[PDB]
Order: C-alpha cells, then sequence, then structure tokens
C-alpha cells in the first residue's frame, strides 16, 4: 500500500528544486572522481537530464515492443527504477543504454513477470553477440542498481488508482454518466506526466486524479462536486485548496516540459561515448 | 563485510543461514527471484508479527538477506515432547499469527507458505512469519497463481484441485492445519501426495458438497471422491472447548469464502473468552 | 489478560475507503468484472479486485511530502 511504502518514505520529494539539487550533486561527485582519478568532456546536469529523458523514452519504446506482451505495471516500475537511478547517479560514470535495460530486467523480476535471460535479451534488436554482451553487462548492474535503489523495488503506479477512481466515479457521480469516455484522454495525460519528474513530487493517486480532472475539463466538464462532495472535501476548506493547487502544479510541470531535440541529442551523445570512452 | 559470521544455522534447497554479528544471513539467470521477491516484500511491510528485513548486500549476481535473529520456529514447539502446549499457549501462538496474518492480509499479500518451521519464535516469544520466499500480492484479477504453493500437509483443498486464484483462505486453511498440529502434535492430514492429501481431508472432515462448496466442481484438478461421513471435531479434538471448536469449524471450512478470514478469526470468542493468551516471556523454549 | 480485538488503523490519508461487505449493496460491484465460478471455488471474488482498486485510489491522496 503507498500510504505506509518506501516509495512514499524515501522517494516523493518536496519540490523540483531538490531534483536538480540531487542531480547536481551527482554529476559534481563524478566529475571529482574523474578528476582524482585521472574540459569539454564533462556534461553539466541539464546535459545529463537531456541524456535521461532520451533514454527514458529509449526505454519506453523498449517495452513497447518486449516479447511476450510486457505488463503497464512493468513498464511503469521499470522507467520509476530508471528516473530513481538517475537522480543520484551521472550518465557519464555508468551508461543508461545499460542501465535502462538493467532496469527493465529488474522490473521483469520484481513484478513477477517472469520471463528468461535469453528470452529477455531477444527482443534487443542486436547479434546474438550483442545479446549475449548485453546480458552480461545487466547481470554486471543489476546489484548495482539494485543497490542504488536502496533496494526499493515495490513501485506503486497510478494505474490501479485510475482505475479505482474510474470505479468510484462509475458508482457514486451520477453527474458523470459515462466516466469511460474520460480514460483515453486521461491515460494520454498519464503518458505525459510520466515524461516530468512528477512521479518522484506527487503520489500515485494524486497523479490519477489530475490525469482524469485534466481529461474531465479538456472535454469541458468541470466535476468539482466530486471532490467537494463525494470526496468529503465540502467541510474541510483547507484539504481542498491543497489538493488543487497539487493538481495545479502538476499540470504546470507537464506544461514546462520540453522533449530533447534531435541534433542536441546527437551531440550529447557523442559527448557521453567519449566520456565513456576515455574512461 | 560489516557482519562477523558467529554459526552455521542450516542449509536448503534455495539458501542457507548463518546466525552473525545479533542477526541472520541467508546466502545467466541473475540474482534469485526468492531473494528479491523476499526483500520487495518484506521492505514493504512493518509489524511486530512478520519478520524485519533489516538489511540486505551481496557481489555480482549472488545476494545475502539480514533478518533478526530467531530462537525456534513452531515445528521445534510441537515435536518437543517436554513442553506441554497448555490451552494459554496455544491460544497465544494463534493470536500472534492471525495477527501478523491479518496485517499480510490488509496490505493484500498472501504467504503462500504457513507451516510451524515458518512460524519463528524471538527471545522474548514473539512470533514472526518468516520465509516469505513463496509470498505474493493478492487482489488483482489479472495474474494467474501457482497451485503447488504451501507444503502439501498444510495445502487447503482449493489448491489441491488446481484452484490457480485464491484468497486468503490458502493461509486460513494452513493456519488450521497448524492449529490442528499444536494441538494433536503431531502432523494432522500426512499425505504422501496430492490425491493422498485430499483423501485425508475428507476421511477426517467428510467430503463437501455443492451445500458446503457451491462451486467445487469447477476447479481444474477436481476429482469426485467418496461420500466420507469424516469425524466429529470433538472426537478429533477431546480436549478442545466450543470455542475452540467454531474456530477450528471456521478455518477448516471448505469454501474458502465461507472461511473465517484473519480479521474473522480474531474476532470469533475463543481468543476473547478465558483463558487469555499467554504474554510472550512465559510461552514455553525447548 | 484477555485479548481484546482493536482493529489496527492505519492512515491512508484519503478519502474513506467503504468496507468489502458493504461495496455489493452500494453498487461498487456493478463496474468490476464478475468473477467466474473457477475462481470463486478458490475463494477469489470480484469484491476483492474492487476493493483493492478502491483502497489504491484513496490512498495518500491528501499527503503531502
Ligand atoms: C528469518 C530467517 C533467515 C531466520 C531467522 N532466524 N533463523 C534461524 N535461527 C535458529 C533456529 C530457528 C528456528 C529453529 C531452529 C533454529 C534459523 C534459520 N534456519 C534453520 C531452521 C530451519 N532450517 C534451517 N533461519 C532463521
Amino acid at each position: 500500500m503507498y500510504h505506509n511504502s518506501s516509495q512514499k518514505r524515501h522517494w516523493t520529494f518536496s519540490s523540483e528544486e531538490q531534483l536538480a539539487r540531487l542531480r547536481a550533486d551527482a554529476n559534481r561527485k563524478f566529475r571529482c572522481k574523474a578528476v582524482a582519478n585521472g574540459d569539454p568532456v564533462f556534461l553539466e546536469p541539464h546535459e545529463e537530464m537531456t541524456l535521461c529523458k532520451y533514454y527514458e523514452k529509449r526505454l519506453l519504446e523498449f517495452c513497447s515492443v518486449f516479447k511476450p506482451a510486457m505488463p503497464r505495471s512493468v513498464v511503469g516500475t521499470a522507467c520509476m527504477y530508471f528516473k530513481r537511478f538517475y537522480l543520484n547517479n551521472s550518465v557519464m560514470e555508468y551508461h543508461p543504454r545499460i542501465i535502462m535495460l538493467t532496469c527493465a530486467f529488474l522490473a521483469c523480476k520484481v513484478d513477477e513477470f517472469n520471463v528468461s535471460s535469453p528470452q529477455f535479451v531477444g527482443n534487443l534488436r542486436e547479434s546474438p553477440l550483442g545479446q549475449e554482451k548485453a546480458l552480461e553487462q545487466i547481470l554486471e548492474y543489476e546489484l548495482l542498481l539494485i543497490q542504488q535503489l536502496n533496494f526499493h523495488l515495490i513501485v506503486h503506479n497510478p494505474y490501479r488508482p485510475f482505475e479505482g477512481f474510474l470505479i468510484d466515479l462509475k458508482t457514486r457521480y451520477p453527474i458523470l454518466e459515462n466516466p469511460e469516455i474520460l480514460r483515453k484522454t486521461a491515460d494520454d495525460f498519464l503518458n505525459r506526466i510520466a515524461l516530468t519528474d512528477a512521479y518522484l513530487l506527487y503520489t500515485p493517486s494524486q497523479i490519477a486524479l489530475t490525469a482524469i480532472l485534466s481529461s474531465a475539463s479538456r472535454a469541458g466538464i468541470t466535476m468539482e462536486s466530486y471532490l467537494s462532495e463525494s470526496l468529503m472535501l465540502k467541510e474541510n476548506r483547507t484539504c481542498l485548496s491543497q489538493l488543487l493547487d497539487i493538481m495545479k502544479s502538476m499540470r504546470n510541470l507537464v506544461k514546462k516540459y520540453e522533449p530533447p531535440r534531435s541534433e542536441e541529442v546527437a551531440v550529447l551523445k557523442q559527448k557521453l561515448e567519449r566520456c565513456h570512452s576515455a574512461e | 563485510k560489516r557482519y562477523e559470521k558467529l554459526d552455521f544455522l542450516g542449509e536448503g534447497q534455495f539458501a542457507t543461514v548463518y546466525k552473525a554479528r545479533i542477526v541472520a544471513i541467508k546466502k545467466k539467470d541473475g540474482i534469485n527471484r526468492t531473494a528479491l521477491r523476499e526483500i520487495k516484500l518484506l521492505q514493504e511491510l512493518s509489524h511486530p508479527n512478520i519478520i524485519g528485513l533489516l538489511d540486505a548486500f551481496g557481489h555480482k549476481s549472488n545476494i545475502s538477506l539480514v533478518f533478526d535473529f530467531m530462537e525456534t520456529d513452531l515445528e521445534v514447539i510441537i515435536k518437543d515432547n517436554s513442553l506441554v502446549l497448555t490451552p494459554s499457549h496455544i491460544k497465544a501462538y494463534m493470536l500472534m499469527t492471525l495477527q501478523g496474518l491479518e496485517y499480510l492480509h490488509q496490505h493484500w499479500i498472501l504467504h503462500r507458505d504457513l507451516k510451524p518451521n515458518n512460524l519463528l519464535l524471538d527471545e522474548n516469544g514473539v512470533l514472526k512469519l518468516a520465509d516469505f520466499g513463496l509470498a505474493k500480492s493478492f487482489g488483482s484479477p489479472n495474474r494467474a497463481y501457482t497451485h503447488q504453493v504451501v507444503t502439501r500437509w498444510y495445502r487447503a483443498p482449493e489448491l489441491l484441485f488446481g484452484a490457480r486464484m485464491y484468497g486468503v483462505g490458502v493461509d486460513m486453511w494452513a493456519v488450521g492445519c497448524i492449529l490442528a498440529e499444536l494441538l494433536l502434535r503431531v502432523p494432522f492430514l500426512p499425505g504422501d501426495s496430492d490425491l493422498d492429501q485430499l483423501t485425508r481431508i475428507f476421511e477426517t472432515l467428510g467430503t463437501p458438497t455443492e451445500e458446503q462448496w457451491p462451486d467445487m466442481c469447477s476447479l481444474p484438478d477436481y476429482v469426485t471422491f467418496k461420500s466420507f461421513p469424516g469425524i466429529p471435531l470433538h472426537h478429533i479434538f477431546s480436549a478442545a472447548g466450543d470455542d475452540l471448536l467454531d474456530l477450528i469449524q471456521g478455518l477448516f471450512l471448505f469454501n474458502p469464502c465461507a472461511r473465517i478470514t484473519a480479521t474473522q478469526a480474531l474476532k470469533m470468542k475463543y481468543f476473547s473468552n478465558r483463558p487469555g493468551p499467554t504474554p510472550g516471556c512465559q510461552l514455553p523454549r525447548p | 489478560a484477555l485479548y481484546e480485538y482493536q482493529p489496527l488503523q492505519i492512515e491512508t490519508y484519503g478519502p474513506h475507503v467503504p468496507e468489502l461487505e458493504m461495496l455489493g449493496r452500494l453498487g461498487y460491484l456493478n463496474h468490476v468484472r464478475a468473477a467466474s465460478p473457477q475462481d470463486l471455488a478458490g475463494g477469489y471474488t470480484s469484491s476483492l479486485a474492487c476493493h483493492r482498486a478502491l483502497q489504491d485510489a484513496f490512498s495518500g491522496l491528501f499527503w503531502q511530502p
């Protein structure tokens, strides 16, 4: 359950500033380590963020063509693993190409989605020697990934809260006659919310409710009575306001997110390759 | 490492346990899925009657788990002929087991391996459920389960009939078996095979009908048995009180839905009637 | 000391979830998939899935880091 989970306790952060601080500390720690052990080779935190967004997209694409059919909960767990890993680790030390595959592997194990290692690596569009090399790399990085997650493997995704909210709307909110029409767009918004840092800043229930209400507002429905009356928030004004600003900030995070650009990503990919070759 | 090994506690088909400084460390596929299951579940649970995962470490694809050191388990208590299991002791063990199981079921997790040696006892007399290597989350309709779970002696008839979907009853039935083992000091239904396990169940508690199990015939591995009358419960457990008999009957109901849940079992008069459960410090120890 | 059942309470930081047995009365089960006879025989009901979904929906809706 989320309300006493590790995700709530250790992986839900106050603001974007704390996340940027974690990423900057990771970047600076790698810079210090490389300077001591061993400058246009190094990457700044915003460049690391662009690379991380690119490879989160790569992980999503990998999971969306995985055979056998890969549960969406598994994909959410893997993407959460990726985000959490690169909160405290530099893409310059551990390559995101391997880390994302390790995240998918660990998520498949943790979610109880049973798949054999050769079956897993067969989904990679690489030659058999490449698949064996990738499997060896994943095996090397699995324990490292688990350690960097502080052994917090259960990830609470917003999809089940989304389903529960749909059940509640269909039962206790006759004003909205067919909550099913809210699904697609809400799911779409959910996808966009996944691309931001919202999974580290808000609860899965808050994210699901924000997606549903964004779908309702986009459809032209002001279903605020669900919050006021059905959710009891009429008696508590403080709770109502403290939820409304949460959804508003979530919408603003989705508004201010920018997808990585193509040739910019190419430049940073060359930079990362140089970082991992010179080392 | 940070833990200095103290003693070798045991070796199993899945892992080996060492006492160390006090804690207990359990040492191309990758990291073992049993250890990963234990970590992922015990990190999300905190309750006095559930084994605590204090730490975890490892190297390469081997991983060691750190738990609190438990002095004994219920199997050693049951098999020890020099300890008398009074009604108060049995009630205390049952109470701790059911409280841990209620907490576990509230967080939508099935133990699926309940048995006397998986119910460990600390030095203070606190019973903790352990060996979560078969434990799984339940309540999701899109996820199928294996019927091989639970050691055969404590496996529920729905599991023995091939149920791929089940709830807390699979634990509850095992709890009932444990309760029976606490009263008779011997395994209640020691079947040599699945067929023999079902035979012993029906020979002791009668052959269920549709009146007691409205959809038993839908189970994939259901085979029509002989219509046994069973044995009355007061004949099996002569020293059992009426409240204890009601608890046993609820735990051993053939219908899993009708089978009492941990919450319902805790609310039964048996736990509220006299005598009260023994405090942990006064429970028997080998 | 005689045992007394104290229902353990865990703060969910969200709206109240209707109890497991009341779900059918309140009309929730009309919006979840009906359990097949096989699932019922093993002790699986649609009520469990509905209760879990509602609990997940309401868990930590009002919580702030
Ligand atoms: C949580 C787990 C890793 C744990 C914690 N304590 N503990 C102990 N302690 C000593 C003891 C306890 C009970 C009976 C005898 C001896 C033994 C043991 N494995 C033995 C016992 C059955 N097979 C090998 N596993 C554990």
